[PDB]
């Protein structure tokens, strides 16, 4: 679950240095 | 629109009377789980017991959803249709428990499994919290999305339960197999003695499982019968042990055959795919969270 | 307030005096598995060697502790409650240790479990260090986000429970179920010696297990016994080759069944709710993080 | 250009006439899985019935490929070259498969696995369905991410195998290995008896596995024996009770040794390398889904 | 410096002279694998093929270490320490086995271990290709990351250990322990010949495990049996069928104590602490990424 809960917090954080 | 219909629709949306009837529903889970546990025989001890305690809960059910109804004019269509049908089937099976408990057996002994409803009661608690009701609400958002990459898992488990049917459904077939040792040259063993009979490089071991029946014959004996094992191996249970080692070490050196079979097959859907799958599903879940 | 109380006060908060404690609460931890490992036997080879190792632990826990609440004039309300409360368990079963090896056997023997308490001191070390404390209390406040996902995986645990105890609580209740073979249209065996009475196409297989119960019994046999027998298919163990399989083939044609069954167990439990237990409770550890 | 070229290459093009294609396809996949799971036999009951109905659908998708083809002039170098050519395969082992149902066997018994590429044909249909085809697309995009980690992994494994190998492959070799109890210390009896000869402090066992082979032969015999053992032990498949343990207490005081083979070997390849290669793996597909 | 120091020193950081090297590296490593593949046995069949192909490679490898030294003035202190000395102890134990292959054995049979380092060799590979450094270079920055999150779980780890110890170290000491069935309420046989003596509610099963041990003495003998046996359960391998559920059984009624003991570990360590180290890892891993 690390496995796929970090690879979306990899685009959590993506988007929000997109937005920031 | 009946005269005294407006009150007591507003009665039934208080929240006392939603958590009375949560703690009503909880408490029949509860009763239906000590059934289960204190008294589940054949020859239950305490028989009356259980059976009046779903005659009452089943008429207080009655009650209260005849409450809910007459809120609505005995509608159903325009408010809330999902779960008021859903209350509706499993107060239909308690009257119909009702009823068979009041004058004798009404129905044939094949629908037991209509019976076995009252366990599933409880979904109805899931309404009464927004929390569980939020999560349950995402679930059933998310499995949309999971549903093009489980049919992708489920065609290629079927290709290789076809592969697999047609490769080890003869194997074990006499009930046992032969490996091959390599004992000379480990040096257990001279090479004089092999060809002179005392030991030997074959041994025949056993292909019956703990079901009674050969190895071929129950893992990858039919269609379905290799699609269960090949669900069992990718869920991770036994794979090696009793799936994939006899098959193995019964090549005697054409051993890549089974090797690769089962390495790429767990590789590609266990990890892969199981993987894509949760992935995807936790995506939505938490998308439609914000 | 005491005269000398504020300077013992920051004496105890002094960082050398910490780093003293957490190094007592180690060695009382190394102590202590070095006594389960080279002397856990009931007949012990160095008796008093533990017996005044713990002797001398707890006198030191003791002062310590001592040094600790004269600074906080022995009220221990105001300051740090829940550690001051848990030291405070702690130092008092182990003066009971110590007051039970002086002066004889003071308890009933019925609770060992409280003297047990000796091995959970490592606790208090958690407080001594900055980056193990975080994590506890990140996983401390990360719970309550699991609490709710947590509730419907032990719903619909229960729910399976009922379900399966309904159904296998009675399978293989002889000691030896019949699985039925296909042989003649597999070939094995001639369709006229099976009539004649050379070959059968059911074979009677065993259903005790490693613990002498029948398979019913023992995994279904009641509500708490079906319960902890998903637990352990939801943490994946052997949950084919001894919980399912026997159940799958038990059913001659029903099979669909106890497959359906545990499959959409193991699916909708082991993998949607395992995982979203398992995202929720880290995606809370990590919005604590920052 | 032929004269009515551009007319069928459009009418190809049809969404109507895609889903058509994608209908047979999934039919012929259904047909196949009909014939593992209802006869699959050596001694098949309905022998024609799969003869002819893969010979109408090897007809029919020759067809279907033939109207393809003649609007692109039977070139297939310029436009979708590689679902072409996978076309044109599958069609060519269909054609196979109906000339030898024709006109006898043309080709030696050392082909069956060409003929076996009849379970691949629902590959097809990816190309039929946006979403399907998403999916792979991405996985086959995402797969050269994987690959550095999966060398890292491999390189592991094979150094692992190695060891393994020098070290265990003459383990259990008699067939019997010898386990040292250590019951004068626990009291189970007493230490007189023990040199006096009613009771010994040792046992011995036997090391023989379920396939025939003793332990160090099967599990780390050779290299690829090896190798395949520890992908066992990666995916997680009984590597304690079947792989580890009877190396672990084989070693007599030796035991850390084993232990910090496994462990390390665990901890290192399964958690660390595994969830990396998932990690990336997945990051490679969702930064592709965006 | 040396005079011609410089010409040689820019020689070695040649992309060709560096692929060289890789290259070398790999052929070494396929070399000790194929060693450990068609000839890993004690009696050698071809003995001086690897012997002097361990001969050449070291000798390969001293000349490329002589190259790579003299462009840095034999100083390896300032440029790229930690490889220089790597690179340094494996050559040196190459030049040892090519010392002992010319001259006798000049050391003890008791550092076979150190003579083992050449399937390490391999890991000289990874300052080839940049890709496979990248990826080994996250690992060790994330690694501290991971620390304290998995000295929370050693110590969760050991705490459980004791525990185990204390409870069940004396479990299954005679080899058998034994169940107790309820066969009266379920009806299978009458109550009055069980108090009659033609059935029992008490079957007898054996305890002792594959490794000849009893169940308490292997598992949890002592605190690194125990250590080791919690790593298996966390790993989730046989917890239930040979490490749980003997003892959950073994309480007659006090089942509460082994269910809740195999059940908070599981879910604590395994599922918690299991995922948060992974999570850690990865995310310091993903963050030195980017």
């Amino acid at each position: 679950i690390a496995a796929i809960h970090n690879a979306r917090r990899k685009k959590r954080e993506a988007a929000a240095a997109h937005k920031a | 629109w009946l005269p005294h219909q407006r009150k007591v629709f507003d009665f039934y949306a208080s929240q006392g009377v939603q958590y009375f009837t949560a703690f009503l529903i909880v408490s029949n889970f509860i009763f239906n789980c000590a059934e289960k546990e204190w008294d589940p025989y054949t020859d239950q001890l305490y028989q009356g017991l259980w059976r009046w305690g779903e005659f009452a809960f089943n008429t207080m059910f009655l009650i209260e959803l005849l409450i809910n109804f007459y809120g609505i004019a005995f509608c159903f269509w325009r408010y809330n249709w999902a779960w008021n049908t859903f209350d509706l089937v499993v107060v239909a099976i308690g009257t119909l428990t009702m009823a068979e408990a009041i004058g004798g057996n009404f129905m044939p002994p094949s629908m037991a499994l209509i019976r076995n409803l009252r366990a599933f009661r409880i979904f109805r608690l899931f309404k009464r919290i927004k929390s569980l009701n939020k999560i349950i609400v995402s679930l059933g958002k998310a499995i949309p999305g999971v549903a093009n990459a489980f049919v992708i898992m489920v065609i290629i488990m079927c290709i290789y339960a076809i592969l697999g049917v047609e490769f080890y459904h003869m194997t074990g077939s006499d009930g046992t197999y032969v490996t091959y040792n390599d004992n000379v040259k480990r040096g257990l063993c001279t090479g004089d003695e092999v060809e002179l009979g005392q030991c030997s490089l074959n041994q025949t071991v056993s292909s019956e499982t703990a079901r009674g029946y050969t190895y071929g014959e129950e893992y990858y004996g039919t269609f379905f019968r290799a699609l269960y094992t090949l669900f069992q191996v990718l869920t991770g249970e036994s794979w090696s042990e009793a799936v994939a080692r006899p098959a193995v070490f019964e090549s005697h050196y054409d051993s890549f055959g089974p090797v690769l079979f089962y390495v790429s097959f767990i590789i590609i859907c266990q990890i892969v795919l199981i993987n894509v799958v949760v992935a995807v599903l936790l995506d939505k879940m938490v998308e439609e969270d914000d």
